[PDB]
């Protein structure tokens, strides 16, 4: 839910400090509701 | 000689659907995302 | 009208995509150094991405090519030969519909009157001496633009539709009515057909015969083919079990099916040929993709 | 126009639209060839209803036309129809590694199949068949085949022995089982023609091979030798030994009937080899959508 | 889409010259993949390292297919053909090219004559055998009978035998199949192959005999008594051991089939022989062909 909100509504930058560690986070699910796309994916293109 | 007479040709006639009598049961309106739609609906508050 | 005008603009953009695809800019700085001619040349500058189907020019010797110099659209074969002049020879789909056993004695003797002189008869003797058929002669494409010279040049299509140049009256393939059939539970499913040619071989205790078949289905799959194809072809099957063993000619198999290309099912139309006044019945398929696949043999 | 857009006549919800947002690139097929599809031959549930018999959707899914799922807006649902040989992104399905390089069937839904989760709306399923490799393919197609050649052998509980025991096969750390075969006519003639090529395997094998398994015996010593050993000791309907082996000025006769030989063995694989649909180029690390190069 | 092959070690003159003179030509590559070592280049990564033709067959027929374009100072440019479109294909292979010829890719012949096209500190550049279709075949079967009669002994034509083998002629270019005496040079030993080959044909017989003791008494007609005379003909006098047979565990008659459907996927490689180009026209003297691209 929400995720083509997050990819297209404008966002608040942060700090890179706090943004460090993000790949192994997500990949030893530390996080509950991720959406991870490796690809350029259309999916936030579909708006209905 | 050989003649060949003038070469004719039909008229198709033009169809306004506005002009057609089925358009006083009709109500037609542009919406530009309709095809973005999933689902329109009314909701009708009936008391007794 | 808001309608009208945005289908203008995709007619243009369809317009300019062809000149796309057609002519390219050039990035040289023309230094105004030539004649009108060359500047007309330089500023469209053609190149050939625009045809989109693959040709081949032919040489063959015009006995073999006797109606099919006059009707557009035609199976050829290439022969090779063991002798080394004209080491390949090319051959009329009818010419082989001859010698093909499912076709009738009226239909073969006609077409053997279209097809009698001395060149015929020594080429007829050649493929009947060699052991099996499929791979001494071979499918190779659909006849556009004869010649008629001495040594007659045809174009041949390998893919794409069936045309010359200028992208007109482009032809269809042109196959006799005996020969065809369409084994499907229902003719002509719901679109556009895959066809099909079988080669099918006899043995009436002397010797082997051939003969050539042409299948429309909607399938796409060669395996459903094939098994749609043995389920016709069930009885000569077995008559075949009984003959390879016993035989010692170098075949391994009772027929082969190969890909023609596509064509449209709205566009098969009936007619007849006629050269010399015979009239023979054909059915003319009338726009074709050609798309040739490999051989598939059944036994 | 390569482009076919699904219309649904059933209503929908907005967990089933973000289950199909989530299910984007999913090969789809229909049989209908129209520009616009519907919900009524969207899928293949309008044929699993059908007597569920798996070679009968195999069968229909061979004659069936691919398409790709592409953006899903509103209640409508593009599909392009994909073009010979080239490039295709594909999020996948089957239960599997998905290494890169190999071909890719596409296979009936196995039917172990709980929680219609991507979708179940106003009696209509979404029946997708999966995707696969084309070595697991030929293998479950060689267990039908063999199911129809010991189904044939008419048993009680001697099928059961058979069947639990065959079905569940693990390809690439995989556990697999397809239940519930009722063996219908239809299996029967494709293996008719199996049987009828290994008798013509028997009839026109040479001399060079059945004495070619005695001579290496003879000459050298394996693994794959001994198992072979325990097979044919193992087998003992056949003895027919022809005691001269000699082939003075053989060569030619040899030479087609292993041409004969190499057909026939041409055609029983044929039989069980599936149609590769997609060959893979580039693969995601989740494993989950891959790119292909083909069309059939 | 293009591939860029960079090359390891230095270059000579000569070998530049060997690749202007080679600058259309058919590579195999593994890996679909834009950046490429000239040690994943070719094939002989593959052969001379690995199994020895099943393994051969295999993998040719799953590499991916590039063709050389240009040669620039150091690099190579490959382009990997499209389907249903043309390329063009210089004539590497002894056999003569014609039109309309379906054409495809063979495992190459074990030639140390060959001149190794380029051999560049223990890598060398292998290219497999653009030839006709009906040559394949043949050299496939020429290639089974070699390494089937190859391990029987006390023939005393044996030679002559191999000899009769290894010579094919073909439009009147002849060649010699390098697989003579078991020079052991490169054999590709096909031992997989035969002894699967020879495992059908042990088994078969005895898998449709007992498939013939079942299903056949009314409807199958056209199968059983076919089957009677197929397996008649040939193996006339057989049950030689019976008595205490005509059983079966069923579980053995599964692992029956299964095996003998399982080594016919394993033959699969010389199964069929897809046709990756077919030639339209020729250029004169026989040196380059334009052809399409199919497979």
């Amino acid at each position: 839910e929400n995720w083509q909100a997050t990819e297209i509504l404008p966002k608040i930058e942060a700090p890179l400090n706090i943004f460090n560690d993000i790949k192994t986070y997500t990949a030893e699910q530390l996080f509950d509701n991720l959406r991870i796309y490796f690809g350029d994916d259309p999916s936030r293109y579909n708006i209905s | 000689f050989e003649a060949l007479l003038g070469i004719y040709c039909n008229k198709i006639e033009w169809i306004n659907f506005f002009t057609t009598p089925i358009a006083v049961a009709a109500n037609v309106i542009r919406f530009n995302d309709v095809s973005r739609m999933t689902l329109g609906k009314v909701l009708f508050f009936i008391q007794l | 009208m808001n309608s009208k005008s945005s289908a203008r603009a995709a007619i243009v953009d369809t317009v300019e995509a062809v000149k796309k695809r057609k002519y390219i800019s050039i990035e040289a700085g023309t230094l105004n150094n030539v004649v009108e001619k060359e500047r007309k040349f330089l500023k469209q500058f053609l190149s050939g991405r625009e045809n989109l189907r693959i040709a081949a020019r032919v040489f063959t010797p015009c006995e073999l090519l006797a109606p099919e110099l006059e009707n557009l659209g035609m199976l050829m074969y290439r022969f090779e030969t063991d002798v080394d002049n004209p080491k390949i020879l090319f051959v009329g789909l009818f010419f082989l519909c001859s010698n093909a056993f499912n076709v009738s004695a009226c239909v073969r003797t006609a077409l053997t009157t279209m097809y009698t002189n001395s060149m015929v008869d020594n080429v007829l003797s050649m493929i009947n001496t060699c052991k099996y058929l499929e791979d001494k002669v071979s499918l190779f494409g659909v006849t556009s633009l004869v010649s008629c010279g001495s040594s007659c040049l045809l174009s041949c299509v390998m893919q794409g539709n069936v045309y010359d140049a200028n992208k007109e009256n482009i032809h269809g393939l042109t196959v006799l009515k005996e020969i065809f059939l369409e084994p499907d539970w229902e003719p002509r499913q719901h679109s556009t057909q895959y066809v099909y040619v079988v080669h099918v071989y006899k043995e009436v205790l002397s010797k082997l015969q051939y003969g050539i078949y042409v299948v429309l289905t909607s399938f796409q799959n060669e395996d459903l083919v094939v098994d749609i194809l043995r389920q016709y072809f069930e009885k000569e099957r077995f008559l075949f079990l009984n003959y390879l063993i016993n035989s010692n000619t170098t075949l391994s198999y009772f027929g082969s099916v190969q890909r023609i290309g596509r064509c449209a099912t709205e566009d098969i139309k009936s007619g007849f040929l006629q050269y010399r006044g015979i009239t023979l019945p054909v059915i003319k398929l009338e726009n074709i993709f050609v798309d040739l696949s490999e051989k598939k043999v059944f036994v | 126009m390569e482009t076919v857009y699904c219309t649904f006549d059933h209503k929908l919800s907005l967990s089933d639209i973000s289950t199909l947002c989530k299910l984007m690139n999913i090969v789809i097929p229909i049989p209908a060839h129209h520009h616009l599809i519907g919900s009524g031959n969207l899928g293949l549930y309008p044929i699993v209803s059908s007597n569920k018999d798996y070679v009968h959707i195999r069968n229909v899914l061979r004659t069936m036309v691919v398409t790709i799922l592409q953006k899903v807006e509103g209640n409508q649902l593009v599909l392009r129809k994909p073009m010979t040989g080239q490039q295709y992104a594909i999020k996948n399905t089957g239960p599997f590694p998905w290494e890169k390089g190999d071909t890719l069937t596409l296979i009936p839904p196995l039917s172990t199949h709980s929680e219609e989760k991507l979708l179940k709306l106003g009696d209509w399923e979404l029946t997708v068949p999966l995707v696969v490799p084309t070595a697991i393919a030929a293998e479950i197609n060689i267990r039908l085949l063999c199911i129809g050649l010991i189904a044939v052998h008419r048993e009680y509980n001697e099928m059961q022995t058979i069947i639990d025991e065959l079905c569940s096969i693990q390809y690439r750390d995989v556990l697999i089982k397809l239940p519930d075969i009722v063996n219908d006519k239809q299996s029967m003639y494709s293996m008719k023609t199996a049987c009828i090529s290994l008798s013509m395997i028997t009839a026109m094998a040479p001399d060079i091979v059945r004495t070619y398994i005695d001579r290496l015996t003879l000459e050298d010593h394996s693994m794959l030798l001994i198992k072979c050993q325990e097979l044919l000791s193992k087998r003992t309907t056949l003895s027919t030994q022809r005691c001269g082996q000699l082939h003075a000025t053989d060569i030619k006769d040899e030479l087609k009937k292993i041409k004969s030989v190499l057909t026939m063995i041409d055609q029983i694989n044929s039989l069980t080899n599936e149609k590769t649909y997609f060959v893979v180029c580039d693969v995601s690390a989740d494993n989950r959508m891959a790119t292909c190069i083909y069309k059939n």
